[PDB]
């Protein structure tokens, strides 16, 4: 159960784009989007919830 | 000194000299390049800071004990797409200081994610300019940017790049793959999640 | 690369549908072929030139062509002696023989 | 010339582009207008 | 071809009979021992 | 002597190609309808108004050099021959220079368009790529600031000129997405089933493989562009919890606009920026690096500085002119006294070489060239035919004493 | 597996990867009924088989992970070739007589 | 002979070339290949027409 | 969609075809050549060639 709630929580998943590649005509803002990114500290690893 | 002697020395010359034109085609350099190995990996949908973490990182952390090198340039786009430039010094085998480059990658290749091991990556010699760019265009029954460019692919790319001394061909487009394209509503609908 | 890159590309086109026709918006090989036939051209009018050169101040053909039978054999003999020991066979080197002719 | 191919590296063998060929063909001259050159003065003239 | 010929001139007005040539046998060898 | 420092270096002459390329680059996050609205007006150029000289475009949108990009773009301009362009205004030289004009006269975005210097690439001539690395393990915050006071300073010295800007660089605001982790166990939903549903309908999940025609090809799932244009569309994708019923992403995700860099540089395993520069219409390479060493060493703690591109290394005139012909003067000599003997001769030849090298040095001046390659070896081979003359009636003189 | 799987599952996967081998003159397949497919890639007489051995390796490890679980284990394998043996030795039994 | 003589099946028994393979003397080995992509089945019965 | 190529067997660029006819004649003007070291003329160049 340790183990499960590391990979579950920390991690970094490749979610996709806002007006990605086949656009709708008339797309005029092409961002990247962020979703879960690796932990870096000893608090934030401490917050894991099991 | 006589003269039927030395005027058959210069025909060796001649022939010598002659038989060394059929070098031909003799291309025009001289190769001034210090070589140039590129590691390539593509972890599709991802940002620029996760794959920089997840693969760009793993690369690079991998790449000791290489015999001879400059130096390594690093990429890592938004695109998901990193290039791996190890830099080599003039006059160095580019046939293996293109394997040892492979067999560091080889130790980093199970620690990269399993969405982007699928994805290809691969290790290729070098040059950062195009030799020749060859274009295909239809003028009949004109078909479409998709459909050439999976022509083009599907026919025609497969046996260059394993042609005469190619390091890598860009094809300008892509080849066809069977397209879902999901809609939420009718997902939600049947309640249905795109897993 | 650059002969076979159409070689490869050569015996794919009578399978080829309706409308695929071969462009060529990027090449290099012309370029390469011209940086011998501008290098012969200055290589030819240096034989005629010298040819010339050796009627004035020592007239008659009979005297003219040793320094002129001369000039080849020599330049030759320099694309032979690029493949010897561990050195050589290039171009720009086919063009610094210009600059030695 | 030949003093002149202990060079560089990235400025490749760019002098060695020819500190050679000059007397592949220099020290071919110096042997072919010694060999030939004299014999063929001695055939046709004057 | 301009690097050569435009030093070529010189290199044979100037060494035909001008500084360093004829004073290379005299100026150059003697006036001293 | 004078005739020589006053002359410019140069490397190898910028040689017309028959072909050159465009560049085209688009500011903060523009769409491909953004860029093809450029590159139409580039391929406009070359097909309108110089019909007499462009055989050809190769527009590619999405394509550029440093890295793909639904940002960039470039066309590969073919001309017609060679003989078919006869004036100096009708050659690439003089094409571009109006291209790079007419481009940076009216624009949006950024486009240049430039020659092949006829390699493949290493050094220009007077130019530079500075590399600015993170060295004590800082942020990426901090190196981009430390990226721009180096730029900021460096542009503070137009006396003793320099020319710096950076590359990619853009750094814009990205959409993240923040899955509150308890609310979401708490509702029912599994974690590995939002970031698949997240990763799979905006980015583009590999499935497997198929067979298409006798042919082994991919299998994409990504849904329609009509549900992920908008921030506002995450809203409409339900992820099946336990109990077996649909919960929207809002109801367990945060939305936050936030600034991040599309295009993250790292050198040797250090995050690194790239700086490009030039030397100066003055001062050439060895000042112009000499004061980016120190206009570097005047920044934060932890960073640091290299050279890639440019910065050799160890090649250029310097360091080997003078490794040159001082070994060719010592074997020159020396081998004028085969046959020749004493002191003498080897100063009746050694001293004939400045009547070569005035009339290359007067050419080269009065002309508008400048000492390359082809005028070194030019330079070389007069001299020793230059010698042959000397040489040789010295050789006269000697043997008639 | 059978031979019109293993063409589409392993032999055409590995043949779509084989692009930048430096030298080589054509490519022969086989994927047969058993499951065993054999790629020769056959080069230039007198180019380095020692260097000729490695590229093709290092051009199956872009192709190795798209191979299925099955088959990944089941070995793969790149070795130089000469289509016919030089010398086989037997090994009979003439005791307490074993088995094949 | 005396295999193809009487036989059910194929064998044929030859003689070793005294080399790995590389041609025989007058001899040649075809290779027809499947180039518009077309099944299977039509490349057997072009193979068969051959 | 039916093409075709050459593999075993037909060569590629051997056999004795392309080889005999460039064996003998460069074995030939290099014969004739050196059989004028210390022959001298256009005579014996036919006193041993034929």
């Amino acid at each position: 159960d340790v183990i499960t709630a590391i990979k579950a929580q920390n991690a970094q998943v490749a979610a996709g784009q806002l007006g990605g590649t086949p656009p709708v005509k008339g797309q005029q803002l092409n961002a990247s989007i962020i979703a879960q990114t690796r932990l870096t500290s000893t608090e934030e690893f401490g917050k894991i919830l099991l | 000194d006589r003269p039927i002697f030395a005027w058959v020395i210069a025909i060796i010359i001649m022939l010598a000299g002659g038989l060394a034109i059929l070098k031909l085609p003799v291309a025009q350099y001289p190769t001034i390049a210090p070589p140039a190995v590129t590691i390539s990996a593509s972890y599709p949908g991802a940002d620029a800071k996760t794959v920089q973490d997840t693969v760009t990182q793993v690369i690079e952390q991998n790449m000791n004990g290489i015999d001879n090198l400059m130096y390594m340039s690093s990429n890592s786009d938004s695109t998901g797409t990193v290039q791996i430039t190890l830099t080599f010094e003039s006059g160095t085998d580019a046939d293996i200081a293109q394997v040892q480059v492979q067999n560091k990658l080889q130790l980093a290749m199970p620690l990269l994610p399993q969405e982007v091991q699928q994805q290809g990556v691969s290790v290729e010699k070098s040059s950062s300019s195009f030799l020749m760019v060859v274009g295909v265009i239809n003028t009949d029954g004109t078909m479409t940017q998709e459909d050439i460019s999976d022509y083009v692919a599907a026919n025609m790319k497969d046996a260059i790049s394993r042609t005469s001394g190619v390091g890598d061909v860009q094809l300008f487009g892509s080849q066809y793959a069977m397209r879902i394209w999901m809609n939420p509503n009718e997902l939600n609908k049947f309640q249905l999640t795109p897993v | 690369t650059a002969a076979a890159i159409r070689a490869e590309l050569a015996k794919m086109e009578p399978f080829f549908p309706s409308g695929l026709k071969i462009v060529y918006p990027y090449d290099t090989t012309p370029f390469v072929k011209i940086s011998i036939h501008e290098v012969v051209k200055t290589l030819v009018e240096a034989i005629i030139l010298v040819f010339l050169v050796m009627y004035l101040f020592l007239q008659n053909f009979r005297a003219t062509l040793i320094p002129t039978i001369a000039v080849p054999v020599v330049l030759l003999g320099t694309f032979a002696v690029l493949a010897a020991f561990g050195f050589s066979i290039n171009t720009l080197t086919m063009f610094g023989m210009v600059l030695a002719i | 010339f030949v003093p002149m191919a202990f060079f560089g590296g990235s400025t490749g063998a760019i002098y060695r582009q020819f500190s050679i060929t000059i007397v592949s063909a220099m020290a071919l001259s110096v042997l072919v207008a010694l060999i030939l050159t004299p014999a063929l003065c001695a055939t046709m003239l004057k | 071809g301009t690097g050569v010929m435009g030093g070529m001139v010189t290199a044979t007005v100037l060494a035909i009979f001008f500084v360093p040539v004829f004073f290379v046998v005299v100026r150059r060898r003697f006036s001293r021992k | 002597a004078y005739l020589f420092v006053r002359l410019p270096s140069s490397f190898l002459p910028d040689e017309d190609q028959g072909v050159f390329m465009t560049m085209v680059q688009l500011p903060a996050g523009a769409t491909q309808e953004r860029t093809q609205k450029v590159l139409n007006e580039v391929t406009h150029y070359y097909l309108t108004k110089e019909k007499n000289n462009v055989e050809s475009v190769f527009a590619v949108n999405g394509f550029g050099f440093a890295g793909r990009g639904q940002n960039t773009g470039i066309a590969f301009v073919s001309l017609k021959d060679w003989a078919d362009r006869p004036g100096e205004e009708n050659k690439v030289e003089a094409i571009t220079m109006r291209a790079t004009r007419a481009f940076s006269q009216i624009k949006d975005a950024m486009v240049f368009a430039f020659n092949l210097p006829a390699i493949v690439e290493l050094g220009t001539a007077t130019g530079f790529d500075f590399e600015l690395i993170d060295q004590a393990g800082l942020g990426h915050e901090k190196l981009t600031q430390a990226r721009n006071q180096l730029l900021a300073e460096a542009a503070k010295h137009p006396d003793m000129l320099t020319s710096v800007r950076p590359n990619g660089l853009e750094d814009t605001p990205q959409f993240k997405i923040d899955i509150d982790q308890e609310k979401a166990q708490a509702l029912g939903v599994s974690i590995n089933d939002i970031n698949t549903t997240l990763g799979a309908a905006w980015g583009g999940s590999y499935v497997n493989d198929f067979i298409d025609r006798g042919r082994v090809k991919k299998v994409y799932v990504m849904s329609e562009a009509k549900y992920r244009m908008l921030p506002d569309d995450i809203g409409d994708w339900y992820v099946r919890a336990a109990d077996g019923q649909m919960v929207p992403f809002s109801a367990f995700s945060s939305s936050r606009w936030e600034y991040g860099s599309p295009r993250l540089e790292r050198y040797n395993g250090l995050p690194s920026m790239e700086i490009l520069g030039q030397a100066a219409p003055g001062k050439s390479t060895g000042e112009a690096m000499e004061l980016m060493e120190q206009l570097a060493s005047k920044l934060p703690t932890g960073v640091g500085y290299d050279w890639t591109g440019m910065s050799y290394q160890e090649r250029l005139s310097g360091n080997q002119a003078p490794s040159l012909y001082a070994i060719s003067l010592i074997v020159v000599f020396l081998c004028l006294a085969a046959l020749y003997e004493s002191w003498s001769i080897p100063f009746s030849v050694m001293l004939v070489v400045p009547l070569g090298v005035i009339g290359a040095l007067l050419a080269a001046t009065f002309r508008g060239l400048t000492n390359d390659v082809y005028f070194q070896v030019g330079l070389l081979t007069t001299i020793g035919l230059s010698a042959k003359n000397a040489i040789l009636i010295v050789e006269f003189a000697k043997d008639l004493m």
